[PDB]
C-alpha cells in the first residue's frame, strides 16, 4: 500500500547493516590500530632497555 | 508540458501495493497512491538507501578483510581515518564499555552521508534513465532517499528503540520509570514529592518522544528544502530565453557549492546526537 | 468550511513559525555561553556537554508540543468536526 | 582639579605630586583618567604613560609594564 | 459557529506558540548563566542545578496555564455552547 | 452573537500568552542573576532566595491580573450580556 | 452594537496583555542587578533594596493607567454610548 | 458612526499599550544601571538619583504625549465628527 | 467614508504608538550608558550631559516626525478629500 | 477609491513608525557607546563625536528613504491613480 | 475556495519569514562567542569549530520543520481536500 | 481591482518599514563596536573604518533587494496585470 | 482570483522583509564582535575574517531560500494555478 | 520542447561544479590522506631501527 509500512522496511535494513559493520568491518580495522600502537611502544621500551 | 506539472511528478514516489483487486501492483498516479491504506511500500526509497548501505558495507569489508596490521594501502588508509575519527568522537562523550555505540555510529555517519550525496548528481538524469530503462514516459521515481519522511523516521525510530532498550537494560525497569518520575523535580520530602510526579512525568515524555521527531524532521527538512531549490532552478531553463538559462547556471552552481556544506553537516548532526542520546541512557545525569 | 480550513492554515503557520523563532533564539543564548564556558576551562567541555543537552530538554518541550498539535491540525482536524 | 600621582617600582620612585590627567595604555585598551574618577585597578602594556600637570606641562615617562590602582 | 470555530483555531496558536518562545527564550537566558556558573565552579553544579530547577518552576508557570487552556479548547469548546 | 464570542476567544489568548510571554522572559532575566550571585558567594544564598522571591512578586503581578480576567471572559463572559 | 462590542474586547486584551510583557521584562532586568548588587555587597542589601522599590514605581506607573481603563471599559464601556 | 467607534476603542489600546510595554522596558534598563553604580559606590547614590530623574523626563516624554491623545480620543472624539 | 476615518484612527495609533516605544527603549539604553559613565568620572559630568543631548536630538528626530504627521491627521485629513 | 485610501493611511503610519522604532532603538546603542567611550579617555571626545556622525549616516539612510516614500504617498498618490 | 489558496500563501510566507528571523538573529549571538572565544586564544579554534557545528543542528532544527511543511503547502495543499 | 492595489500599497510599507527597523538597529549594534574600539585603541582606527564597511555590505545586502522591490510595485505594480 | 493575487503580494513583503529585519541585526551582532576582536588582537584579524565569513553562511540560509520562493511568487504563482 | 532545454542547463552546470571540484576542492584531501601515510611509515621505520 501507499506510506508507512517504509517505516519498519527502512529499520530492518538499518539493524541489519549496523550488526554486519560491528562484526566484519569495525573489529579487523580497529586490531590494526592496536597493533601499531604495541609496534611504536615496544620501540620506545626496546631503546631505553638497551641504553641502560 | 508546464512546469507545476513539471514540479508535481518530481514530488510522487513508485508506490506498490493493493490496487482495487490484489495485493501486486504499481500505482499510475497519486490519487492512486492515496486510495491504498496503512501497510506500504516506496519501491525507489528502499532500492536506494539498501544498495548504497550494501555498497558502503562492500566498500568498507574489502579494507577489512586484508588489514596490514603494518604499513597501510590507499583503500585501507582511508577506512582506518574513517573508524579514528569515530572512535575519538565516542570516546569524548561515552565514558562505558558498550559494543554497540561506535559501529552503530560508523554506520549512521558514512551511510547517511551516501544517501544525502546523490544529490549533486543532476535531477532528471536518474528518473529519465529510469524511464527509458522501463519503457514508460510517466514512471514516478525519487533518488534521494533522506527526502522521505519515511526513511528519515525509520532511521529514528530505530535509534529511540536502542534508547528505550539501554535505558531498561542498565538501569533496571524500576530505573528507567524512576528517571521518568522522581526527575528533574526531586523534592527532600515524601509529601511534596508525590505533587511533583504528574509534572516530571509531562516533561520527561515530552522530552522522550521528541529526540526521534526531532533527529527525522531536522534531516527531512534540510534534504527536501534542498531538492527543492534544485527543481526550481531546472524550471529557469524550461523557459527557453538566455538570460535566465545563464542567471540559472549560476545560481545551480552556487546552491551546489553550498549544498554539500549541509550534506556533510547533517551526517555529523545525526551521528552526534546518537552518541549524545545514547550517552545519556547508560548514567543519571541529574 | 472555507474560513475554518483556511484559518487552520495560519494556526498552523504560528505554531511552528513562533517555535521556530524562540528555538534559534534561545540555543543561540544558550550556545554563546557553551563556548565561552569551554574557552575559560578547556578541561570541563565533557561535563559543559552533558549539561547543556539537560538544558535542551527544557528548552524545546513548549515548542516540541507545537510541532505535534500543527501536524495534528495538518492531516486531521478537530474543528472540522464541529461544522 | 588635581590628584596625588605616585610612579614607583621595586627600586625607587620614578614620580611623586600633582596632576590634572593622567593617560596610561591599559591591558584592554587606554585610559584617561582626571580628577575623581572611580576606584579602578588595572594591568599595564609596556609603554610611556603621559602626564598633565596644573597647568600645561606634560611629563612622558617609559615604563615596561605594571599595574595602575 | 464557522466564525467562532475558526477564531478558536487562531487562538490556540496564540496561546501555545507565544508560550513556545517566551520558554525557550527565557531557558536559553537561565541556561545560559547556569553553564557560565558550572564553567568558573565545577565543585558547585550539582547545588546551583538544583537552583536552576526552582526557577524553571517558575518560568514556565503560566506557559503551562496556557497550554492546558489550549487544549481545553480543541477538544472541548466553552465558546460553541455560549452562541 | 457569533462576532462577540469569536472575538473573545482572541482576547483570551492574548491576555494569557503576552502574559506567558513576559513571565517566561522575566524569570530568565531574573533567574540568571540568582544564578551568577549563587557561584560567587555560596554562602548568601539563603538570603538571595528570599530577596528573588519578592521580586518575582511584582514580576507576575498584572500577568496575574490577566489570567484571572481570561477565565472571566472564558466562563460567564461580561460582553454578550452587554449586546 | 456587536462589533462595539466585540472590538471593546480586544482593546481589553491589548491594554492588559502589553503592560503584562512590558512589567515581566521590566521587572527581570530592574530585579536582576538588584540580585547582582546583594550578592556583590551583602552589606548594601537594606539601601538598594529601598532603591529598587523607587525604580518600580516608574516602571509600574504607565502599566498602572493600562489596568484601570482596561477594567472600566470592561464593567463600564465608555463607547456603546456614542453610536 | 458604529465602525469608527469600534476603530477608535483599538486606536486607545494601541496608545497606551505600547506607551506601558516601552517605558516598563526603558525604566528595566535605566533602572539596572543605577543600581550597579549605587552597589559599586554607594556615596554617589545622591548624584546618581538625580542624573536618573533627568533622564526619566526625556523617557516618559513621548509616551505621555500618547496617553494625553488617548484620553482625549476616549471622552471626546474627533473622528465622529468627520461622519 | 467610515472606513477611511476609522482607518486614521488606527494610523494615528500606530504613528504615536511605535514612536513612544522606541523612544522609551532607546532613552533606557542612552541614559544607563550616562550613569555607568557618570559614576566611573565625576568631574567629566558636565561634558556627559552635554554629550548625551546630542544624541537625544538624533534619537528622537523620527519620533517628532511621527507626532507632527499624526496631529496633522487628527485635526486635517488629507485622506478625506481622497488624495 | 474608499479601500485603496484606507490602506494608504496604514501604509504611512508603517512606514514612518517602524521608522522611528528603529532610528530610536538604534541610536540609543550607538550613543550609549558613545557615552562610554568619552568616559573612558575624555581627551578622544573630538574624533569619536566625528565618527559617530559618520554611522549616523548609515543608521538613518533607510529610515529617511521611508519618510520620503510616506510624505509622497500622503501629498500625491501613485495607487489612486492605478485604480 | 480562494480564501483557503490566498491564506496558505501567507502561512507559507510566515511559516518561512518567521525561520529566515530566528536562524539569523540566534547564529549571529552564537556566531560572536565563537569570534570572541577564538580571539581569546587561536589555540583551540579546530575544538571549538567542532562544538559550534553542534550547536548549529540544535538552533535550526525547528526552522527547517517549518521550511518543509512550507515547501509542502505551496505544490501539494493538504487543506484544498478538506473543502 | 482596488483590492489587489490597496494590499499593494501596504506591501510597500512592509518591505521598506521592516529593511528601515533592522538597518537601524543593526548599524547601533555595529556603530556602537566600533565607537568602542576606537576609544580603546585610537591607532588602530583606520583599520577598523575598513573592517566595518565590509560588514557594512553583508548588513544592507538584503534590505537593499526589498527597497528594490518596493519601488518596483509602487511604479510598475506586477500584480495588477494578473486579473 | 482579486483575493489570491492580493494576499501573495503581503506574503512578499513578509518572506523578503523578515528576512531583511533578520539578516541586519544578526550581521551587526556578529560584526560588533569581530571588532572587538580586531582591537584587542590586530594580528587575528585575517584568521578571524575567514571565521566569520563561514557564520555569515549559516545565517543566511533560511533568508535567501524565502527571498528565492518570494522572486518565484512574483514572476510565477502557484496558488493562481489552484483557482 | 522546453523538456529538452532543461537536460542541458543542468548538464553544463554540473560539469562547471565537478571542475570546481575536482581540480580546487579535492586535492587539498589527497595531500591530507597521503601525509597520514608517510608520518605512518616513518614512525614504524623509526621503530624498526630500535629493533637493530
Ligand atoms: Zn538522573
Amino acid at each position: 500500500m501507499n506510506i508507512n509500512a517504509t517505516l519498519i522496511g527502512q529499520s530492518v535494513a538499518f539493524f541489519i547493516f549496523v550488526l554486519f559493520c560491528m562484526k566484519f568491518v569495525w573489529p579487523p580495522v580497529i586490531a590494526a590500530l592496536q597493533e601499531r600502537q604495541k609496534k611504536i611502544a615496544d620501540g620506545l621500551d626496546a631503546a631505553n632497555r638497551a641504553a641502560r | 508540458e508546464t512546469a507545476s506539472g513539471y514540479i508535481q511528478h518530481h514530488l510522487q514516489n513508485l508506490t506498490f501495493g493493493r490496487l482495487p483487486n490484489g495485493d501486486w501492483g504499481f500505482a499510475h498516479t497519486a490519487e492512486q497512491a492515496k486510495e491504498m491504506g496503512f501497510w506500504a511500500f516506496h519501491v525507489d526509497t528502499l532500492g536506494w538507501s539498501v544498495l548504497l548501505g550494501v555498497v558502503f558495507l562492500f566498500i568498507f569489508r574489502l579494507a577489512a578483510k586484508k588489514a596490514t596490521s603494518g604499513q597501510p594501502g590507499g583503500l585501507q588508509n582511508f577506512v582506518e581515518v574513517m573508524v579514528e575519527f569515530v572512535d575519538t568522537s565516542v570516546k569524548d562523550t561515552f565514558h562505558g564499555r558498550n559494543p554497540l555505540i561506535a559501529p552503530l555510529a560508523l554506520t549512521v555517519f558514512v551511510w547517511i552521508f551516501l544517501l544525502n550525496l546523490i544529490d549533486l548528481v543532476p535531477v532528471d538524469y536518474l528518473p529519465m534513465l529510469a524511464a527509458k530503462i522501463t519503457g514508460d514516459e510517466h514512471l514516478f521515481f525519487r533518488a534521494v532517499a533522506t527526502t522521505d519522511p519515511n526513511a528519515t523516521l525509520g532511521l529514528s525510530i530505530s535509534v529511540f528503540a536502542l534508547i528505550v532498550f539501554y535505558s531498561i537494560k542498565v538501569k533496571g525497569i524500576g530505573g528507567f520509570l524512576g528517571e521518568l518520575t522522581l526527575h528533574p523535580f526531586s523534592s527532600k520530602n515524601i509529601v511534596v514529592q508525590i505533587l511533583l510526579i504528574p509534572v516530571n512525568f509531562l516533561l520527561e515524555f515530552v522530552t522522550l518522544i521528541a529526540k526521534p521527531v526531532s533527529l527525522a524532521l531536522r534531516l527531512f527538512g534540510n534534504m527536501y528544502a534542498g531538492e527543492l531549490i534544485f527543481i526550481l532552478i531546472a524550471v529557469m531553463f524550461g523557459s527557453g530565453m538566455f538570460l535566465l538559462s545563464a542567471l540559472g547556471v549560476a545560481l545551480n552552481w552556487a546552491w551546489a557549492v553550498f549544498h554539500i556544506l549541509i550534506i556533510t553537516l547533517q551526517a555529523f548532526i545525526f551521528m552526534m546526537l546518537t552518541i549524545v542520546y545514547l550517552s545519556m541512557a547508560h548514567e543519571d545525569n541529574h | 468550511m472555507e474560513t475554518v480550513v483556511g484559518l487552520t492554515a495560519i494556526a498552523v503557520a504560528l505554531l511552528i513559525g513562533l517555535g521556530a523563532l524562540g528555538t534559534a533564539i534561545g540555543f543561540g543564548l544558550l550556545g554563546g555561553k557553551f563556548l565561552e564556558g569551554a574557552a575559560r576551562q578547556p578541561e570541563m567541555v565533557p561535563m559543559l556537554q552533558v549539561k547543556m543537552f539537560i538544558v535542551a530538554g527544557l528548552l524545546d518541550a513548549v515548542t516540541m508540543i507545537g510541532v505535534g498539535i500543527a501536524l495534528f491540525f495538518t492531516f486531521a482536524n478537530p474543528f472540522v468536526g464541529q461544522i | 582639579i588635581t590628584v596625588h600621582c605616585d610612579i614607583v617600582s621595586a627600586e625607587a620612585e620614578i614620580f611623586s605630586g600633582l596632576v590634572e590627567m593622567v593617560i596610561a595604555h591599559g591591558a584592554l585598551g587606554d585610559l584617561g583618567i582626571a580628577p575623581g574618577h572611580a576606584p579602578l585597578i588595572t594591568d599595564l602594556k609596556p609603554g610611556p604613560i603621559r602626564l598633565v600637570k596644573q597647568g600645561g606641562e606634560q611629563e612622558v615617562y617609559y615604563i615596561s609594564g605594571g599595574f595602575l590602582e
